[PDB]
RNA sequence: AGCGUGCUACUUAUACUUCACCGUGAUUGCUGUUUUGACGCUUUCACGAGUAGGCAGGCGUGGAGGUCAGUGACGAAGCCUU
RNA sequence: UUGCUUAAUUGAACGUGGACAAUUGAAUGAAGAGCUUUUAGUGGGCCAUUUUUGGUAAGCAGAACUGGCGAUGCGGGAUGA
RNA sequence: GCCUAGACCGAGGACUGCGGUUUUUACCUAGGAUGUUGGCAUAAUGAUCUUAAGUCGCCCGUCUUGAAACACGGACCAAGGAGUCUAACGUCUAUGCGAGUGUUUGGGUGUAAAACCCGUACGCGUAAUGAAAGUGAACGAAGGUGGGGGCCCAUUAGGGUGCA
RNA sequence: GCGAGAGACCGAUAGCGAACAAGUACAGUGAUGGAAAGAUGAAAAGAACUUUGAAAAGAGAGUGAAAAAGUACGUGAAAUUGUUGAAAGGGAAGGGCUUGAGAUCAGACUUGGUAUUUUGCAUGCGGUUUACCGGGCCAG
């Protein structure tokens, strides 16, 4: 709402809060980002370190599809299994029966190992694996199938 | 006249009031403005200033931070207070029965405490079995974790978030990030 | 029939009231015989200090000797200068001294530390050696108690009881005392009292007031005659 | 509500000091000190009036 | 003025006063004014009429006579403060005065018969004890003004 | 009624002292008497200059939702007027 | 305790355990101390005392510290930043 | 210690306090003015307007170190007349839900641009780092030390637990 | 372009330049440029007639709810102006503060209580004036 805004409050003040002798101008310093070597500097090296410069080598033509790999860490694996059937899983897991875990169809490309797993054994389905997360699946009682 | 040793006029600095018009909130501080006024409790001091926080000052607490503070030696059986909302972590392998009182409870939060034997009760039921905070426990979340502070305080060589809308090899990456390109700061 | 429910809580609590200062009076009492006795003692010994010092003078003089006086430990030092054009050092030590306006009166104990604060704020005070009438007629027309951050008339002894009980003092006349043979909780009853705000002198300064009591103004050292000036500003 | 000066009313006078009571009984403001008649400056003080 | 509705928290009610601790003290009058004084008056219908003071009323007033049959002043009552109290006295111990207080004077043109044969009682003694001093008569018949060069500030009553 | 100097009294700033009132900041207490206002009432103390500028709380205007079963041709709005 | 150091069982740093209690180690003051975010205007200055440079000097030009004017009314200097 | 002249003020509004005099749970000058009398209500009293008198008072706005300036605009009056909207953003605050969140592109529906309902994807978040190939977050109760509000045991003090 | 329905839009210096005989009047050799300008009243009932005047008009009169609505048209501000009344005024005027003077305004004999006198009405209601209680304001 307009009527909230201090353009209102400054009615009857000569300058409209924009002091008497800097005033308000059309452009002083330039348009955009004007004299960012020169004498914007000093603000683009505080704030912006960095900007200048080409760094690491193009990429034409990058499809950004061929890098779809969401990850997932261990102590979220177990929330691919069914919520209703977790429990049961939890408790009758076994060398000779364990819950599948298909990472891949619920939208995960490599698991990663971070975090503590339920020490029951687990059959997880991935793309990829650290080397790390795959070391804790096993000490569980758990293995690692890899799909495409 | 006077030589003024301290500015004049000067307010507090402190909330003493929500911004909130939430009636409900303000109910709630209705009864601790009472309660810290009346009980020489240290405990309904604290909850009537903590009442008045934003929305920042008073960062959810994840059910994974009230289990650790109930592994504390002695505090397995105390009342955990949380002035604000309390969170799922389906991180978690495992919750205690415990007595929990909130603002809000998430869906997840609600069906952990209830599954695993607990209560989630309001800050007004806290007030009836425990009118001075006894045997209570008061949890905080974290204030530094939020996005905003990664850029608070930037500058050379000091190691926090540039305000940026992309992030890559394009962006703020070459001359003054880089010994390679002039400096590192 | 409120009438008679409010007359009733009224006639009851006055009741109560009544025993409840019956005893209160009767405790107070002896409070009352312990500060009276306290004010005698120190009238006594102020009369037997005044006495001894008057009688070592003239055994001096009669022994071919020359008596001399103590040092004073006490000062009374007056903020006769307004709160414009002063520079950053003496504007710390008068905002030390609490003398944030003009006319505003403090009791400062003689040491160096002290010595050397006043003497950076010579040029702006007047101030000098207080008689005991002139503590007394201070405290009882001007004296002010720091309460809670607040400037409270000392009207009653229980307020000074209240905040100085810890350090012995349980009546105007035991502050007095320790004010003016300076004791071991001058610090404390001191800064307990609201700086001094007095009025102008009735018949008025000399013709230049900032200008050495010597050279003929009224800055500096008066001594005796801060009495003169405190009588003509209080 | 309003400061009574004690060197104005009485009343507040006795009420914070009571020795006053005391002091207007005794005439402590006017009380006399025995001595004898003496001058102890007839010797070595004469140094004052000539040098 | 504007539409601002009263609300229930408005009383009405008047409170009481506070207990007041204004107990009255008996008026001290000059030592000038002694019964028998002669005064002169300040203000009113007699001003300038020279009368003789007879006794304080409760009232804090002053009776007074003319007396009536040498001045035209009667018996009334006048204040204190409207008094020049002169060093001139007549011996009063012989006029009774018992009677006389302020119910006397108590509002009800005329003149009531009691007061008349009080004007005349009185005024008999107050002759009486005039003519002993010469020219006390004539004194009282006169009116007081203030001549030109004359400082009341200096002069003595 | 000039110059140097001393003395007594006297003159008056929005300054100082006491007091009234306004506002700001803090403060005492207020639910078995909290009582149809607790975003409220109350006790006490200190303070108040201001361009550029910030903020707060308010006054007024065109139009909109709701409400006053509001005013009004027995006179709306507008306009003039110690 | 150590992978450092010493010829060393020497040291260095960080420690366990024990002793020294409110005169816990000067004064004075403290409308309390500490902390964070964000943004306005400004980036022509000038003056007085004192220190002071160039210049014959300047109501000139230039520095040091403080206080002021600017941004400020009120009493005095008739008048005057 | 005592006597004495004048001026200004009267805030508060049942009681509660501290004292004094105590002849008495009596009275008081002791937590803020009462008593009495006269006059007036066709009015004494108060306010405004106009005007006289006394005293002070230069033309505003602006740029400026400095303006009443012999610096600029303004003869007068009415009406109009200048920090907006939008795309993308930072801080702070309120709200809903919360490891998720966002119905509105679209589909359903409708009393039809409203309201009501639906879901796949997608955006942002849930992982970072490296130029890249790539790799990818528990020694320990998710660490130790000194503080730390609150809480627990105590009994000045003291001990335990200690979120942010 | 054609045909429709709408709006938290503007309300005759606004909204399109144009609500009207508006791309009109008018300018420029020309390309082009380009206004101002809505409102009596329900209804002309748009003032017959008489009279003065050369006439426009005026004065009577008439219509009308209104002529304080007469096509100079509802309402009719200010600048500016006439008349009447009041005041002030020695080379400006105007202002603040204060009081005087004049004018204007305000307010307690209250919803005052007690009975009387005394009268209009539907045993009772309001008024009035005399007594007492008490109150308001200005003062001693
Ligand atoms: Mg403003
Ligand atoms: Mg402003
Ligand atoms: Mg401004
Ligand atoms: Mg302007
Ligand atoms: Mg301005
Ligand atoms: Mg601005
Ligand atoms: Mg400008
Ligand atoms: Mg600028
Ligand atoms: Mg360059
Ligand atoms: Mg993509
Ligand atoms: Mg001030
Ligand atoms: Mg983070
Ligand atoms: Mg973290
Ligand atoms: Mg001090
Ligand atoms: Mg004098
Ligand atoms: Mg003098
Ligand atoms: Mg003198
Ligand atoms: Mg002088
Ligand atoms: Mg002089
Ligand atoms: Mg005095
Ligand atoms: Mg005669
Ligand atoms: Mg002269
Ligand atoms: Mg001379
Ligand atoms: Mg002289
Ligand atoms: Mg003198
Ligand atoms: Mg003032
Ligand atoms: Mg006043
Ligand atoms: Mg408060
Ligand atoms: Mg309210
Ligand atoms: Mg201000
Ligand atoms: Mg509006
Ligand atoms: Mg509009
Ligand atoms: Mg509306
Ligand atoms: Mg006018
Ligand atoms: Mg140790
Ligand atoms: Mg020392
Ligand atoms: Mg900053
Ligand atoms: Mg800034
Ligand atoms: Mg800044
Ligand atoms: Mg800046
Ligand atoms: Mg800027
Ligand atoms: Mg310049
Ligand atoms: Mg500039
Ligand atoms: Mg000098
Ligand atoms: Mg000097
Ligand atoms: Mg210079
Ligand atoms: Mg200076
Ligand atoms: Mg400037
Ligand atoms: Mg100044
Ligand atoms: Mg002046
Ligand atoms: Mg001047
Ligand atoms: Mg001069
Ligand atoms: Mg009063
Ligand atoms: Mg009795
Ligand atoms: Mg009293
Ligand atoms: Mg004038
Ligand atoms: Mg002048
Ligand atoms: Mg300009
Ligand atoms: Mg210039
Ligand atoms: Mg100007
Ligand atoms: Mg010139
Ligand atoms: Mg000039
Ligand atoms: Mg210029
Ligand atoms: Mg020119
Ligand atoms: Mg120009
Ligand atoms: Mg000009
Ligand atoms: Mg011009
Ligand atoms: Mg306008
Ligand atoms: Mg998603
Ligand atoms: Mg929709
Ligand atoms: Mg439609
Ligand atoms: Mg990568
Ligand atoms: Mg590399
Ligand atoms: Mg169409
Ligand atoms: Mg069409
Ligand atoms: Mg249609
Ligand atoms: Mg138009
Ligand atoms: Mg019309
Ligand atoms: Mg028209
Ligand atoms: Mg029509
Ligand atoms: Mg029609
Ligand atoms: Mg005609
Ligand atoms: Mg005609
Ligand atoms: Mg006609
Ligand atoms: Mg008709
Ligand atoms: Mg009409
Ligand atoms: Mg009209
Ligand atoms: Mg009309
Ligand atoms: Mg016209
Ligand atoms: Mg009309
Ligand atoms: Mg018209
Ligand atoms: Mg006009
Ligand atoms: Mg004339
Ligand atoms: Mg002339
Ligand atoms: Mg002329
Ligand atoms: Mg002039
Ligand atoms: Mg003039
Ligand atoms: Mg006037
Ligand atoms: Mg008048
Ligand atoms: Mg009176």
């Amino acid at each position: 709402p307009t009527r909230l805004t201090k353009t209102r409050k400054h009615r009857g003040n000569v300058s409209a809060g924009k002091g008497r002798i800097g005033k308000h101008r059309k452009h002083p310093g330039g348009r955009g980002k004007a004299g960012g070597q020169h004498h914007h500097r000093t603000n683009l090296d505080k704030y912006h370190p960095g900007y200048f410069g080409k760094v690491g080598m193009r990429y034409f033509h990058k499809q950004q599809n061929h890098f779809w790999r969401p990850e997932i860490n261990l102590d979220k694996l177990w929330t691919l299994v069914d919520s209703e059937k977790k429990d049961e899983y939890l408790s009758k897991s076994s060398a000779s029966a364990a819950p599948v875990i298909d990472t891949l169809a619920h939208g995960y490309g490599k698991v990663l190992g971070k975090g503590r797993l339920p020490e029951v054994p687990v059959i997880v389905k991935a793309r990829f694996v650290s080397k790390l997360a795959e070391e804790k699946i096993r000490a569980v009682g758990g293995v690692v199938e890899l799909v495409a | 006249g006077r030589d003024h040793t301290s500015k004049q006029h000067v307010r507090s600095g402190h909330r003493t009031a929500p911004k909130s018009d939430n009636v409900y909130l303000q109910l709630l501080v209705k009864l601790y403005s009472f309660l810290a006024r009346r009980t020489d409790a240290p405990f309904n001091k604290v909850i009537l200033k903590s009442l008045f926080l934003s929305k920042i000052n008073r960062p959810p607490v994840s059910v994974s931070r009230i289990s650790r503070a109930l592994k504390q030696k002695g505090a397995a059986e105390k009342t955990i207070v949380v002035v604000g909302t309390v969170t799922d972590d389906n991180r978690l392998l495992e919750f205690p029965k415990a007595t929990i009182a909130a603002l809000r409870f998430t869906a997840g939060a609600k069906d952990r405490i209830l599954k695993n034997g607990g209560e989630a009760i309001t800050l007004d039921q806290l007030a009836l079995r425990a009118p001075k905070g006894q045997n209570t426990l008061i949890v905080r979340g974290p204030r530094n974790s939020r996005e905003a502070v990664r850029h608070f305080g930037f500058g050379p060589h000091k190691g926090k978030a540039p305000r940026i809308l992309s992030k890559g090899r394009k962006f703020e990456r070459a001359r003054g990030r880089r010994r390679s390109r002039g400096f590192k700061v | 029939e409120t009438l008679q429910k409010k007359e009733k809580a009224q006639q009851k609590t006055a009741e109560e009231r009544a025993a409840a200062k019956k005893v209160r009076k009767a405790a107070n009492k002896e409070k009352r015989k312990v500060i009276f006795d306290r004010a005698a003692a120190y009238q006594k010994e102020y009369t037997e200090a005044e006495r001894s010092v008057i009688k070592a003078k003239r055994d001096a003089k009669a022994s071919n000797s020359y008596y001399v006086d103590a040092q004073p430990k006490l000062v009374f030092v007056v903020r006769i200068k307004g709160i414009n054009k002063i520079p950053p050092k003496p504007r710390k030590v008068l905002q030390l001294l609490r003398l944030t306006q003009i006319n505003a009166g403090v009791f400062v104990r003689l040491t160096k530390a002290t010595s050397e604060l006043i003497k950076l704020a010579e040029p702006y005070v007047a101030y000098g050696y207080p008689s005991l009438s002139t503590i007394r007629q201070l405290v009882y027309k001007r004296g002010f108690g720091k309460v809670n951050k607040q400037r409270i008339a000392l009207s009653d002894n229980a307020i000074i009881e209240a905040n100085l009980g810890k350090f012995n003092i349980l009546s105007i006349e035991d502050l007095i005392h320790e004010i003016y043979t300076v004791g071991p909780n001058f610090k404390q009853v001191s800064n307990f009292l609201w700086p001094f705000k007095l009025s102008n002198p009735n018949g008025g300064f000399r013709a230049r007031k900032f200008q050495h009591f010597i050279q003929g103004g009224d800055t500096g050292n008066r001594e005796q005659f801060i009495n003169a000036l405190v009588k003509q500003m209080n | 509500v309003l400061k009574k000066n004690p060197l104005k009313n009485k009343q507040v006078l006795l009420r914070l000091n009571p020795y006053a009571k005391a002091y207007a009984a005794e005439k402590v403001g006017s009380a006399k000190v025995e001595q004898a008649k003496v001058k102890p400056s007839k010797g070595q003080f004469a140094e004052v009036l000539k040098n | 003025m504007s539409q601002v509705a009263p609300k229930w928290y408005q009383s009405e009610d008047v409170p009481a006063p506070k207990q007041t601790r204004k107990t009255a003290r008996p008026q001290k009058l000059r030592a000038s004014l002694v019964p028998g004084t002669v005064l002169i008056l300040l203000a009113g219908r007699f001003r300038g009429k020279r009368v003789v003071y007879l006794k304080n009323l409760e009232d804090n007033t002053l009776l007074v006579s003319g007396p009536f049959k040498v001045n035209g002043v009667p018996l009334r009552r006048v204040n204190a403060r409207y008094v020049i109290a002169t060093s001139t006295k007549v011996n009063v111990s012989g006029v009774d005065v018992s009677k006389f207080n302020v119910e006397y004077f108590a509002r009800e043109k005329e003149i009531k018969a009691e007061r008349v044969a009080d004007q005349k009682s009185v005024d008999a003694a107050l002759l009486s004890e005039i003519k002993k001093t010469p020219l006390l008569k004539q004194y009282l018949a006169a009116s007081f003004s203030l001549k030109n060069g004359d400082r009341p500030h200096l002069l003595k009553f």
